[PDB]
């Protein structure tokens, strides 16, 4: 009786995605959700807040999923911005949506799918730490997080018996256009041959342009770049110096139907635990909009209900601003011909390798 | 502590009045303060202004530019030297004292004085 | 500045209760609360009502106040009408910007 | 070209006056202007307003709050709409600090400072009266979070930090614990910074302890004079308040003379792009836009109603007009002036909290 909305944006397969909310008996539940799908090419504010709304007045939905294979910037800021408008709790899981965003506000309910911000920094360190790389150094621009980055690295280097040998941070911006000349000068001084890198793909073809004019991205160099620089991995605009490494969500591997199952055995642990433990089920009234009188009572026990969950023998603890607190990485490189390879794996603190 | 009106009390226009208060049994270096309300006969009430014991006086926008009210510790007394006053502002005059605390009170009046 | 306004033309026979409302023209009365004054023929005015819930030392328990909040105005409650109730009633009030007093009624 | 910019008012009068500084701007290349009325709800707001965005393809958009409640609830759309487009958006009365962090809100614009930016004024006033000692006292907030950090960034010069630094929950009903621990460490001169509707209780509890006797020094900022903090507030207490915070139509037209000379001077450039012109169809962004806000940031103006106006790399105003005034008797009264430099004292005589007349030494 929990309705339960799946949204589509990268037109992959439908119908063939169908089992796993259909065949799955949920013995050890208590809720028998439905489900439906819608599948549009939407991508612009106006058409994904009416179709929200429409859903939202068409009949008996609670908390949805966002499934988009596009690209997009601002989506996770609009599904935040809904969900703080709208105490119906979404969560994506792929594509713009795994994307991190600045910081949720007070009182949203939207709960993310992919790395965190530290995460991918303890990782990266640990891979310069089993290779015996050490001396590197740190490059960003001005990206919502950087500072918690930084913090992050200097406070995991300096609680180590290992000798890591940090050198500068360069804090170089595009917004001073007109005066690229400070930072071909900048960009000259580094001498490392290790390159954290922080950025986006936009800003990272400019700064891999101007690095391969300078010219120190020879034979002993290797950057290294976090997950949302790659974007997707098929797209490349043959820039990226060879031998470049990026730690990545799995993808290839991990299939879209899990996700939905996953996500909807979410939402259903969370709601019979609530109906079970309290006798009360919170129903927001079906109207997007001009209702005053929706919120009756300030209702947060289903965020506090969505911090855990025990199905199948598998953890999917998100954390206060909305992670996965266990997630797989894995670690790729670009190989001589344009395309990425899986090169390593992470699971709980351990680490493989080929 | 009490205070009876005092002054000259002319009835003349186009003139200048003065007039000072008493206050006998209260000393003027407190922490209270002094207002000069007048009562117009056969209507409501209308206060004028106040004035601190030491340096600054308050006022009523609406005669803000034509009235002046003066202070005189050594006389233990102060006066109110209204300006250019017309012959439409005949009333009876009252000597009001106010107890600072955390707002406006005030009480104990005084008897009074007619103009 | 603002404007104040009280019924006019109440009086009935003593031992009833009668409130009286003095309501503010424009504006709000939840950041200063009003006082009311009473006056005899022939002698100066003294307060009765402060803070609309204490009493001055001496003063009889019949009068009372109270807020509404509703229409904007103050109420005060007199009980137990005796002979010597016939007097001017004023309610004063201020703001952030002077002090004004109300129109008064009488009671006889 | 014909490039016309709009604005979300909040009634009609102000649309005419934006009609009429327009239809002047236009005489000193033609540009319109288009508005439209505020909604209660932020969703249709944001959804209207990109419906208007995609009517005409306006450059840049005046956004203005109107004296409702719940703060930040009409600001906020646009400024995400404009995000998704990254075009300029210029506000008027927003006074909240959360929009001057400029990793969330990219393009964003203020004509007025924000309420962390009164922290200078209580830096030259403790200067100027000699006092080196203080007690912050703040609520657990990005607003009391932000003054405390630029409170603390401005003092480090000194190398002389504030004495302590109290934080109380946003909301509750017994703030005595705090006061009492806090009424006897070594210092006089008391910070208050909190929201109205919080500050009335911290005012009635300090009532209770006779902290607001004699030698004590309070200082405010601008939330606790407005609003029902009048009821319970002890004569002498120092505030500050803006010159010209609440008269909109001069900030309209300084807004519309800024953005006026911004639009002539961009044109003269070369490698130019209309922005999108539609809420719906387009999906892309308006390339051109980042160059436009770095022409507006120093778009210092020669003069106007409000004095000489220019902008730092945060989107906020410079050069503001403070007055210092003092609360006697329950009646207000500006006592001296604040125009950037030294603060300016006029011809009266402030009274220090519990009577008489004598600068405190604020220490025991």
């Amino acid at each position: 009786s929990i309705g339960i909305a799946v949204i589509l944006v990268g037109t992959s397969d439908e119908v063939a995605i169908k089992d796993a909310h259909e065949k799955d008996d949920f013995h050890h539940l208590s809720v028998v959700p439905r489900v439906e799908l819608v599948a549009m090419n939407e991508t612009d504010p106006k058409s994904i807040i009416t179709r929200i709304c429409d859903l939202m007045s068409d009949r008996k939905i609670q908390g949805v999923v966002f499934a988009d294979d596009t690209d997009q910037e601002a989506i996770a800021q609009i599904l935040d911005f809904i969900s703080a408008q709208t105490l119906t709790p979404i969560l994506g899981i792929h594509g713009g949506s795994s994307m991190i965003m600045a910081d949720k506000d007070e009182s949203s309910m939207f709960f993310q799918f992919g790395p965190s911000i530290e995460q991918q920094a303890s990782v990266m360190l640990n891979i310069m730490e089993e290779y015996d790389w050490y001396i590197f150094s740190i490059v960003t621009t001005y990206f919502p997080g950087y500072q918690d980055f930084v913090n992050k690295i200097r406070s995991t280097i300096e609680n180590s018996f290992v000798g890591w040998e940090l050198e500068e941070v360069l804090l170089l911006d595009m917004s001073l256009d007109d005066g690229d000349s400070k930072i071909q000068n900048q960009l000259k001084k580094l001498q490392s041959p290790i390159i954290l890198l922080y950025c986006t793909k936009e800003e990272a073809t400019y700064i891999f342009e101007v690095a391969n004019s300078v010219g120190l991205t020879g034979y002993g160099y290797t950057w290294i770049v976090p997950s949302l620089v790659a974007g997707d991995t098929d797209t490349v605009p043959s820039e990226f110096p060879t031998g470049l490494i990026s730690v990545s969500y799995d993808e290839w591997d991990y299939g879209l139907p899990a996700r939905v199952r996953d996500g909807i055995a979410i939402i259903t642990t969370a709601a019979s635990d609530m109906l079970s433990e309290h006798s009360f089920i919170p129903e927001p009234k079906s109207s997007c909009y001009n209702t005053h009188e929706k919120r009756i009572y300030q209702s947060n026990m289903l965020n506090r209900y969505l911090i855990n969950v025990t199905f199948e023998g598998r953890d999917l603890s998100f954390s206060e601003e909305g992670y996965q607190m266990h997630p797989k990485l894995v670690i790729i490189l670009l190989n001589k011909e344009r395309k990425w390879e899986r090169v390593g794996k992470w699971k709980d603190k351990s680490l493989q390798m080929k | 502590l009490q205070l009876q009106e005092s002054g000259p009390g002319l009835v003349k226009p186009s003139q200048t009045l003065s007039l000072t208060c008493t206050v006998s049994g209260g000393s003027i270096s407190s922490s209270n303060w002094w207002s000069w309300v007048r009562q117009p006969p056969g209507k409501g009430l209308e206060w004028i202004g106040e004035i601190y014991h030491s340096g600054n006086t308050n006022y009523n926008p609406s005669l803000k530019s034509r009235v002046t009210v003066s202070v005189d510790k050594s006389k233990n007394q102060f006066s109110l030297k209204l300006t250019s006053v017309t012959a439409a502002d005949t009333a009876v005059y009252y000597c009001a004292r106010d107890v600072s605390g955390g707002v406006n009170w005030f009480d104990p009046w005084g008897q009074g004085t007619l103009v | 500045n603002f404007m104040l306004t009280q019924p006019h033309s109440v009086s009935e026979s003593p031992g009833k209760t009668v409130t009286i409302s003095c309501t503010r023209s424009s504006g709000s009365i939840a950041s200063n609360y009003v006082q009311w004054y009473q006056q005899r023929p022939g002698s100066a005015p003294t307060t009765v009502i402060y803070e609309d819930n204490q009493r001055p030392s001496g003063v009889p328990d019949r009068f009372s106040g109270s807020i509404d909040s509703s229409s904007n105005s103050a109420s005060l409650t007199i009980s137990g009408l005796k002979t010597e109730d016939e007097a001017d009633y004023y309610c004063q009030s201020y703001d952030s910007s002077t002090v004004v007093f109300g129109g008064g009624t009488k009671l006889t | 070209k014909i490039v016309n910019i709009g604005a979300v008012l909040s009634t009609r009068k102000h649309e005419q006056m934006f009609r009429e500084a327009v239809n002047q701007a236009n005489k000193r290349i033609q540009l319109q202007a288009t508005s439209v009325t505020h909604k209660p709800n932020a969703i249709q707001m944001a959804l209207s307003v990109c419906e208007d965005l995609i009517s005409s393809q306006v450059y840049a958009i005046l956004v203005s709050h109107p004296p409702t409640p719940n703060d930040h609830f009409t600001p906020t759309p646009v400024s995400y709409t404009a995000g998704f487009y990254r075009i300029p958006v210029l506000g008027l009365t927003t006074r909240m600090s959360i929009y001057s962090d400029k990793s969330i809100h990219l393009s964003f614009l203020r004509t007025v400072p924000p309420y962390s930016h009164q922290s200078s004024v209580w830096f030259e006033m403790m200067r100027v009266y000699n006092w080196n000692h203080i007690i912050l006292l703040v609520s657990d907030d990005h607003e009391g979070r932000a003054a405390q950090k630029r409170l603390e960034t401005l003092l480090e010069e000194r190398e002389s930090k504030a004495e302590k630094v109290l934080q109380f929950d946003p909301g509750t009903k017994n703030v005595t614990a705090l006061l009492m621990e806090a009424r006897e460490l070594e210092a006089r001169v008391i910070i208050l910074s909190a929201s109205e509707d919080d500050a009335a209780t911290v005012y009635r509890a300090a009532a209770m302890l006779d902290m607001t006797g004699s030698g004590y020094v309070w200082l405010v900022g601008e939330r606790e004079i407005s609003g029902n903090a009048l009821r319970y507030a002890p004569d002498g207490i120092i505030g500050l308040q803006l010159i010209n915070g609440k008269n909109e139509s001069a900030h309209i037209s300084d807004a519309v003379g800024v953005v006026a000379q911004a639009v002539h001077e961009l044109l003269e450039k070369e490698n130019i792009t209309d922005p999108p012109r539609g809420c719906v169809g387009n999906t892309n962004i308006w390339k051109t836009g980042p160059l436009f806000k770095r022409v507006l940031m120093s778009s210092k103006y020669a003069d106007g109603v409000t004095g000489r106006v220019e902008f730092n790399e945060d989107g906020d105003r410079k050069f503001a007009q403070y007055s210092i005034m003092n609360l006697q008797n329950r009646k207000l009264v500006q006592v001296g002036i604040y125009n950037g430099t030294h603060v300016i004292p006029n011809d009266r005589k402030i009274i220090w909290p519990g009577g008489e007349t004598e600068k405190p030494r604020g220490y025991q």
